[PDB]
């Protein structure tokens, strides 16, 4: 690993023509990159009507029915709806904004729980009712002390 | 106002390349005429000097990688030297002494 | 040279030139613009008269 | 100052009490867990969680296990809801547990706290990962 | 008017959508290191040459003396010569 | 009495805070968003920009002093803090010290940017580099940070000690030298070049003519005996 | 390794946990993905779209924006008051008495000021108050 | 792990084009820490055939106090001797 | 991982290695690889060409905030020191414009 | 302290992380620190001074000529618009400028300019537990200190926008891809070890 | 444009001073020494802090600094907008003091009737 010995041969004036020539090295072709990717890239849908000032030829929207469904959980997310108090108050929230909810590729979860779930009560697993009395005692005590 | 001149030069690799001489301004981009037409008039007025927010550049050259000056380098001192020459009085050659004794040790 | 390689920010603050040589052709990875106010606004430089008055 | 001081105090008192669980009831099919929690004024508030999401996770720092309240026989068990990013706190005392559904719950919500969390010896280090076979089906 | 636009609402294809195979990765690494890699840029002047033309000669058809005699005759008027 | 005087006092503090926003935005803009290669090379930037940044630094240094003095004036008028009442320790001359400490750098702040216009216009129309740009930059800088020790030439007759009086006079006259440096540099920039007469150039010549008399008269005011009259 | 044993749920989707190791689950759902582990993360996309648009810039909370009624009242008041300031100070300074009204209120410790009265009713009422210490 | 820029940029196989095939970018392979020169001065001078690198090392940085104390003994005694001469002078 | 001997021999015959790998990953042991954590980077079209993210091009609230600052200063100073309050009724139509709006 | 890119990285932040980890010239050029730009050679026809742009047609460039140690500047600064296309030259000194319009791709042409950029600094990335150092002695030489450490066992992999949404919404898909990527990383490391 | 309006205001104040100083006897203010002093102070303050300063640091600095440093905008675009919209109030306060007095009524107004 002597630096002078390596450099004196590696870099020479008479080899300038080939030293700074960019080329694609010969490597084994990979199907995912050299075969699959060009196919999918070339098969992209094309739209005649696209935003001329800012859009491109490949700005093709994915239909809503083709967007991936939400299957992470069954429980619904009513936050998307916007509670009646927020509606009555006329407050604008980002969580329940029509434009932001209309995600391009994935559907937002349904506000209502999945029909598979059954909400019939079963049997009690854990129960510590005295926490309510403790919570009331502490909360009132701090309020009185704070007042 | 885009390019003030052009030339074709053969580089060391044998390929002929085109070199264009950009129009310049005196340290003031405000005075620089940013135009895309072969026109001297300042037609385009831009509200956003940097439309894409890309910063400009003022390259600093490494002294190690510099090259000896060769772009009319023999003209750097011409202005000051020539201004002095205009007022200098030159003795006529015939009246100027010639064929004087040689230095003993030279 | 040690200050320049190890602590480039302080080297620029002190006004030291890049001490490494790029004759091999590859520019260094920590080069910086020169801050020469300390060495220019001095009795021995372009600010000589200003420092003479200040002194 | 009076309006926000009162608001901050009441709102944060609720957050502190929110983790603790007052009541927990399975559904008929034992697919959901209904949890009653403390309200801002100390009343009952209802929430729903999925048993699958519920999980007892080990501490991020491995030296803090001895500092867990679960070390004590009468300590607190911190069960984490991995979907809602919420925490459920249960007293370890058997007095608060139903003794015919407790066993399945603790055996279902404690799947990620395994032996390898403590490390591998030199007998199981090799088996800690699944060996990858390359080129055996073709050259 | 063109109408609302949001470029983020459209798919991009900068990355392949299929993962590589184990054998192909091993073969690729073997092939990559079995041949020289593409060169990286170098900023060294190799046999530098004058940017302008040849240095004016001491004597000849056109010399540096002819250049020197131009500074004293310099005018930019409103009419051609 | 209460009225216009109080409005001016608060308005001055209001102006000072407006200045605080002004130079804070501009100074940080230069320090954080300057293009690569011009981060620290003050020489390369046009002279107007150089002069503006120097003045902004002066404003930052002097603005708090004015604010404190103006605030003290407000307290004395309303709360009667007796800061400037000689009866119980007040110093009426302290008010003049604090104001003029900001006062003189202010007028220097007003003028320094003006030199930039001539320094840019003349090279542009003359097709020639400005004469000794480096020296002119140091000439304005020395005036900038040496104007903090001449605030007392507005207080020669107030009754201050002769030791302070002499120091203000001596430094004040020395300020004439850097001004002379710029004048000669301006004159030399007009020689041996390709002149393109334009209206901005003519205004520059008018600016030069007015400045010569303006500064010369000020130098006479530095004459202590003449300053008395 | 300690693979996930079984999922006692009727939702066939959740059975993906059975195919991985406990250490793998902890690494990608507990240690640094805790805020993301086994979650939909739809709110991440919705909030991202909310912040990267040109929507109304008036903000009240992280959850809600300023009420439009409050915004409009503030802007309408600002313009009219600003217009009054410019017009009066540039055109209506000839007759100060006709253009401006004199009023004030002093500390309750001192006797009520002569100018302390409700404007537009000085021809109908006289205001006074009892001093307080 | 490189010490010299010319060696570092001579034959690079972990460039973005090559790594893009696997789409894996380990943090340990950052360019920030990839190459770092030695702290000793090294400059190039022209040799018989090409540039050669010469190192200018002046002093070591691992001396200990015991070495320094011994070197300082003559100076300390001279100070004592000069002072005594002044007193006797 | 285990690589088949026949496959390895095939690679050696077809390709002869003459350069050393520059990636530091070669030094990693199995334990280091196992402890590695995978993170995903979202790659999309690039439009902003600066270190700073896109900044809003309008400040409506600031403009009105400054209008109130102007109003407060003029009204407060006049009331405190001049005791003067603008008679909005003199130009009743500007007041009515506020009412109409 | 290091941001969880799979959860938080988006658009600008995601692009910044790509520049740090991959050091691709297109990404690195955009996020190159303004204060310092790597010093380059003096422009010539054979070895022109390269100015990089991130998919923009023109860039404002300024020239001061041949730089010398005594003065550091050749001639007074002159600004011009460097446009994509052929080489361009400065009238005052003849320095040749070449505009390279880098593209968002991984190709040998882009790798050719790896040496022409400073490595992107890491000390300012992520979240800092110290706001700012109240030290007049080292206000312009030290970055903020960190109470915590920076993990170095992180491997980044690029993902498309729709794919990134799939990873977030579907944890099962996230686990499946993560395990596959780990397997490929194991294969990639083993192949490198054999090559050595 | 704001500077031009303030500059005209300063010019108007200067005209009032010159007309008063045209010849002895107060041809303009007619004995109002206090009013003249307020006008003189308004002229000085308006010209200094609201004519030259807005022109240089308000108009020129904002217009030119981005050109001469290479920035998309100032480091604080909000502050730059804020600085501009704050000027009018200060200008009005320092400029109209000559008109405005706490004793607004003229000498011939019978204040005893009110
Ligand atoms: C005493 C008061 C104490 C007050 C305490 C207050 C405590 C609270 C502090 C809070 C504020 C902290 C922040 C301060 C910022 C100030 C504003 C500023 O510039 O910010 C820019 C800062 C960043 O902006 P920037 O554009 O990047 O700034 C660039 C740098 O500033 C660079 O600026 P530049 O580009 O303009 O550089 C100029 C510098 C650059 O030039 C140089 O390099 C200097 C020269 C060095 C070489 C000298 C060699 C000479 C020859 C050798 C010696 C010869 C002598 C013989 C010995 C040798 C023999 C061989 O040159 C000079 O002008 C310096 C003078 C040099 C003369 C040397 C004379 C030596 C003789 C000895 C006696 C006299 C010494 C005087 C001091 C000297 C300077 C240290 O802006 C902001 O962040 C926004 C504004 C923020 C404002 C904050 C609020 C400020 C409040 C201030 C209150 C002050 C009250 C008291 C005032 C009155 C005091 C008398
Ligand atoms: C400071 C006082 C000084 C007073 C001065 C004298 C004024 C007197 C006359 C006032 C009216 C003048 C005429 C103009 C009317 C408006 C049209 C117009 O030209 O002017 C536009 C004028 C200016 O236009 P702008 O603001 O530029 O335009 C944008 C606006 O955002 C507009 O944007 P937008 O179009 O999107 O918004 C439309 C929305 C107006 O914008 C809104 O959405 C604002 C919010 C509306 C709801 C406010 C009250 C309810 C909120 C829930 C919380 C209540 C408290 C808690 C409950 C317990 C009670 C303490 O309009 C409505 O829907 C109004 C219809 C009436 C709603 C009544 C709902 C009552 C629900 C009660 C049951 C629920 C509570 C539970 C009770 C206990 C249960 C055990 O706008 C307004 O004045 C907006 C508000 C007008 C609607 C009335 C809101 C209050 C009604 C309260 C009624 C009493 C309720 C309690 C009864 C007790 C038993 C429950
Ligand atoms: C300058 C001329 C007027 C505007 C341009 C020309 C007209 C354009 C629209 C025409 C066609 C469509 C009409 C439908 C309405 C579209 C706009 C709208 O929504 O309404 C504006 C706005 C309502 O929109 P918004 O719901 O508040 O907007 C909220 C949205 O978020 C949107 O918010 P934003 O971000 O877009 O900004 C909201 C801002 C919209 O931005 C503004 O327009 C800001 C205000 C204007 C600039 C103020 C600068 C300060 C100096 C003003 C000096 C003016 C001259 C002296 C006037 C008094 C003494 C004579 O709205 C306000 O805050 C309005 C405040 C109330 C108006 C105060 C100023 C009144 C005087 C205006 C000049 C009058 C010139 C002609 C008369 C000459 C007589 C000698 O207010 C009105 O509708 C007021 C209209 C009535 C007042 C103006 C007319 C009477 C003026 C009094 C003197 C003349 C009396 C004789 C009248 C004879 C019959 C005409
Ligand atoms: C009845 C009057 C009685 C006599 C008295 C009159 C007194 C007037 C004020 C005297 C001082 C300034 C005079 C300058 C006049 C020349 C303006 C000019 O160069 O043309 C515009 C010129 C547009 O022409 P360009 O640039 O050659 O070519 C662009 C094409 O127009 C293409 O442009 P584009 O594609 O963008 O299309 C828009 C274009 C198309 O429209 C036109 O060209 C129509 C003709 C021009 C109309 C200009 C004013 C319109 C109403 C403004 C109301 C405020 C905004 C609210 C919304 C209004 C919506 C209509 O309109 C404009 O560009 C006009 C923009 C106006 C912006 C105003 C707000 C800026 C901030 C204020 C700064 C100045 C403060 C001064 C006061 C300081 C007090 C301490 O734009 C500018 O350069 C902007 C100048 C903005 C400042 C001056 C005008 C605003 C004056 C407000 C009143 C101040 C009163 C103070 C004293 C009394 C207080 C009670
Ligand atoms: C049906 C009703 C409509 C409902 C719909 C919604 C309405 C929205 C209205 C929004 C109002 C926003 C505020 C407006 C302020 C106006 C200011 C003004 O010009 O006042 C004087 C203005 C004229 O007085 P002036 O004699 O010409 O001049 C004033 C004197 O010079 C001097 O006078 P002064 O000495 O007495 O001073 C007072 C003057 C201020 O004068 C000054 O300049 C003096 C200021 C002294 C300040 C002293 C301290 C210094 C300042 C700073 C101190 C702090 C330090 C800060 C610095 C920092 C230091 C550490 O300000 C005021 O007059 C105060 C405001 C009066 C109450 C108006 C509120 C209306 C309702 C608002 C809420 C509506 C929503 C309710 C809910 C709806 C749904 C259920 O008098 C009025 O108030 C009249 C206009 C009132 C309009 C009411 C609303 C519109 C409806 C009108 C009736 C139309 C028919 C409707 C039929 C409905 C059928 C269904
Ligand atoms: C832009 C504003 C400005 C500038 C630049 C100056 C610059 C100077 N000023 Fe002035 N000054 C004021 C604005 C200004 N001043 C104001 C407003 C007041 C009164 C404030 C108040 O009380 O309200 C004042 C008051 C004032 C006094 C107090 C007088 C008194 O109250 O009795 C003094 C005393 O020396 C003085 C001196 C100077 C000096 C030495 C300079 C130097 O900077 C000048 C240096 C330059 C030169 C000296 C030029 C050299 C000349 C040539 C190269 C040409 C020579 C040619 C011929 C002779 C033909 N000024
Ligand atoms: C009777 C009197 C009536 C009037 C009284 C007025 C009292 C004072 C009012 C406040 C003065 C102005 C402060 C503005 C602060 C908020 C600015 C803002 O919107 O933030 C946006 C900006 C941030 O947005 P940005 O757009 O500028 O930049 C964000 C980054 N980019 C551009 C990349 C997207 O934040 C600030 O600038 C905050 C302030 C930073 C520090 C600057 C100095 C502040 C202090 C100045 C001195 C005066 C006040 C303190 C001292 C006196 C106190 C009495
Ligand atoms: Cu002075
Ligand atoms: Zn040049």
């Amino acid at each position: 690993s002597d630096p002078n010995d390596f450099y004196r041969d590696a870099y020479r004036n008479e080899n300038r023509w080939i030293d700074q020539s960019v080329f694609t090295p010969k490597t084994s072709k990979m199907t995912h990159y050299d075969v699959e990717w060009p196919k999918e890239l070339a098969s992209r849908p094309v739209t005649k009507k696209f935003h001329h000032d800012k859009g491109y030829k490949y700005d093709v929207t994915t239909p809503y029915d083709q967007r991936y469904n939400y299957v992470a959980d069954r429980l619904g997310h009513p936050e998307i709806l916007g509670n009646p108090f927020e509606r009555l108050m006329r407050l604008e929230g980002d969580i329940y904004h029509p434009n932001y909810l209309d995600q391009p590729f994935v559907k937002v979860p349904n506000a209502n729980p999945n029909a598979s779930l059954n909400f019939e009560e079963g049997e009690v697993l854990y129960e510590n009712t005295r926490l309510l009395e403790w919570a009331k005692f502490w909360n009132y005590s701090v309020v009185v002390g704070y007042l | 106002q885009m390019f003030v001149a052009r030339q074709v030069v053969t580089n060391s690799k044998g390929e002929k390349v085109e070199v264009l001489w950009n129009a310049q301004c005196y340290e003031d981009i405000a005075q620089l005429n940013v135009g895309f037409a072969p026109v001297l008039e300042s037609v385009d007025y831009h509200w956003e000097i940097f439309l894409w927010a890309d910063p400009p550049i003022k390259p600093n050259n490494d002294f190690d990688l510099n090259v000896p000056c060769t772009w009319f380098e023999y003209e750097q001192e011409w202005w000051m030297e020539s201004c002095i020459q205009e007022d200098q009085f030159n003795l006529p050659e015939d009246e100027r002494p010639y064929n004087t004794p040689r230095n003993p040790h030279c | 040279y040690e200050l320049f390689v190890d602590h480039p920010d302080l080297a620029q603050w002190t006004g030291t030139y890049p001490k490494v040589d790029s004759s091999h052709g590859f520019p260094f990875y920590s080069t910086y613009e020169m801050y020469r106010d300390f060495q220019e606004n001095t009795l021995n430089s372009d600010g000589s008269f200003a420092q003479w008055i200040t002194l | 100052v009076a309006i926000y001081a009162t608001y901050i105090a009441l709102s944060y008192i609720n957050n502190i009490w929110k983790d603790y669980v007052v009541r927990a009831q399975f559904s008929k099919d034992k697919e959901l867990l209904f949890v009653t929690r403390v309200s801002p004024f100390g009343t009952t508030e209802e929430e729903v969680y999925e048993v699958a999401h519920l999980e007892h996770l080990p501490p991020s720092v491995r030296s803090g296990v001895k500092d867990l309240s679960a070390q004590d026989a009468d300590g607190l068990v911190d069960v984490t809801c991995m979907s809602s990013q919420r925490s459920l706190v249960f007293y370890k005392g058997d007095q608060y547990w139903n003794p015919k559904v407790y066993n399945d719950f603790i055996n279902q919500t404690s799947n990620l706290w395994t032996r390898n969390y403590t490390g591998y010896n030199r007998l199981e280090v090799q088996n800690s990962v699944e060996q990858v076979k390359i080129g055996f089906s073709h050259s | 008017r063109a109408g609302p636009y949001n470029p983020n609402r459209y798919k991009d294809y900068y990355i392949p959508r299929t993962l590589p195979k184990n054998e192909e990765i091993v073969e690729f690494v073997q092939s990559q290191h079995s041949v020289p890699a593409s060169p990286i840029r170098n900023q060294r002047h190799i046999n530098p040459v004058r940017e302008s033309g040849p240095l004016p000669s001491y004597d000849g058809t056109y010399t540096m003396e002819d250049i020197r005699a131009v500074f004293y005759n310099t005018t930019v008027g409103r009419d051609y010569c | 009495a209460v009225g216009s005087q109080d409005i001016l006092i608060l308005s001055v503090v209001f102006a000072g805070i407006s200045t605080t926003i002004s130079f804070t935005n501009l100074l940080i803009t230069r320090r954080t968003l300057a293009m690569p290669g011009l981060r620290h090379r003050r020489v390369l930037m046009p002279f107007v920009t150089i002069s503006i940044f120097l003045t902004l630094r002066m404003l930052a240094t002097i603005t708090p002093v004015l604010g404190a003095a103006v605030i003290m004036m407000a307290f004395d008028r309303h709360w009667q803090t007796t800061f400037f009442e000689y009866a119980y320790g007040g110093d009426p001359i302290l008010s003049q010290h604090l104001f003029w400490f900001f006062g003189h750098p202010e007028v220097y702040v007003l003028i320094i940017p003006t030199f930039g216009f001539i320094n840019m216009i003349v090279p542009h129309n003359n097709t020639r580099r400005v004469a000794s740009k480096h020296h002119m930059i140091w000439a304005i800088y020395v005036m900038a940070y040496m104007g903090y020790l001449v605030w007392g030439h507005h207080m020669y007759l107030v009754g201050l000690d002769h030791r302070s009086r002499t120091m203000y006079s001596t430094i004040t006259i020395m300020i004439s030298m850097p001004a002379t440096i710029k004048v000669v540099n301006w004159t030399l920039s007009l020689v041996n070049g390709a002149l393109k007469i334009d209206l901005p150039f003519l205004f520059s010549m008018s600016f030069l003519l007015l400045f010569l008399v303006a500064g010369f008269t000020g130098m006479w005011l530095s004459h202590v005996s003449l300053n008395v009259s | 390794m300690n693979r996930f044993f079984k999922v006692s749920s009727k939702y066939q989707y959740y059975k993906y946990l059975e195919q991985y190791d406990a250490a793998f689950l902890r690494k990608y759902q507990s240690e640094t993905h805790w805020y993301l582990g086994r979650r939909g993360a739809w709110k991440n996309l919705v909030i991202k779209y909310a912040g990267d648009h040109i929507s109304l810039e008036e903000e009240h909370n992280v959850k809600y924006k300023t009420h439009l009624s409050f915004v409009y009242l503030s802007y309408r008041l600002a313009w009219v008051l600003f217009a009054y300031v410019l017009i009066y100070n540039h055109f209506l300074l000839g007759d100060i008495g006709k253009t401006f009204n004199v009023g004030e209120w002093d500390h309750r410790l001192k006797p009520s000021a002569e100018r302390d009265y409700p404007t537009r009713y000085e021809s109908l009422y006289i205001l006074d108050r009892t001093q307080k210490w | 792990m490189f010490r010299w820029l010319f060696l570092y940029w001579y034959n690079s196989t972990d460039t973005p084009s090559a790594i893009a095939k696997v789409n894996l970018w380990s943090y340990i392979n950052l360019r920030l820490f990839k190459a770092r020169l030695s702290s000793s001065i090294a400059y190039y001078i022209l040799g018989l055939n090409n540039l050669e690198l010469k190192k200018l090392k002046i002093f070591y940085k691992n001396t200990y106090f015991d070495y320094i104390y011994l070197k300082s003994i003559p100076c300390l005694f001279l100070i004592i001797f000069f002072t005594n001469l002044y007193l006797f002078l | 991982t285990v690589i088949n001997s026949e496959f390895l021999t095939y690679l050696k015959s077809n390709y002869k290695i003459s350069f050393s790998a520059s990636n530091i990953v070669k030094y990693l042991s199995d334990k280091s690889v196992n402890n590695s954590v995978i993170l995903y980077l979202r790659k999309n079209k690039i439009f902003n060409k600066s270190r700073y993210s896109r900044n809003r091009q309008t400040y409506r609230t600031g403009a009105y905030w400054c209008l109130y600052v102007n109003i407060i200063a003029v009204v407060a100073f006049y009331f405190w020191f001049y005791k003067f309050t603008m008679n909005f009724g003199y130009l009743w139509w500007l007041l009515y414009s506020l009412i109409l709006s | 302290r290091m941001t969880n890119t799979t959860e938080e990285a988006f658009d600008e932040v995601s692009h910044e992380w790509q520049a740090l980890v991959t050091s691709n010239p297109f990404d690195l050029n955009v996020f190159n620190y303004l204060e310092n730009t790597q010093t380059s050679n003096f422009g010539t026809v054979d070895n022109p001074l390269v100015v990089f742009t991130s998919e923009t047609p023109f860039r404002y460039v300024g020239c001061t000529g041949q730089m010398n140690e005594d003065d550091y500047e050749g001639h007074e600064l002159l600004f011009f618009l460097l446009r994509e296309g052929s080489l361009q030259r400065c009238m005052g000194c003849g320095q040749v400028f070449k505009l390279v319009r880098l593209r968002n791709e991984y190709s040998p042409e882009m790798d050719y300019y790896l040496s022409n950029f400073h490595p992107y600094e890491m000390q300012e990335m992520g979240e800092s537990d110290t706001t700012v150092l109240m030290s007049p002695y080292k206000y312009a030489s030290h970055y903020e200190y960190t109470q915590f450490e920076t993990p170095s066992n992180m491997v980044y992999s690029m993902v498309n926008p729709d794919e990134h949404d799939r990873l977030l919404v579907d944890p099962a898909y996230r686990m499946e891809r993560t395990k596959a990527l780990e397997e490929k990383y194991k294969v990639y490391t083993s192949s490198l070890r054999e090559v050595e | 444009y704001f500077s031009m309006v303030t500059g005209l205001s300063g010019a108007a104040l200067a005209t009032m001073i010159r007309l008063e100083l045209a010849h002895p006897g107060s041809p303009f203010f007619k004995g109002d020494s206090l009013r003249y002093l307020q006008v003189v102070t308004a002229h000085g303050l308006i010209m200094v802090f609201f004519v030259v300063v807005p022109i240089l640091f308000g108009g020129f600095a904002n217009f030119l600094i981005p050109y001469h440093v290479g920035s998309k905008d100032v480091a604080y675009p909000r502050l730059n907008s804020i600085g501009f919209w704050i000027q009018p109030c200060g200008y009005i306060l320092l400029a109209k003091i000559g008109f405005l007095r706490p004793q607004f009524w003229r000498y011939y107004d019978k204040t005893s009737f009110s």
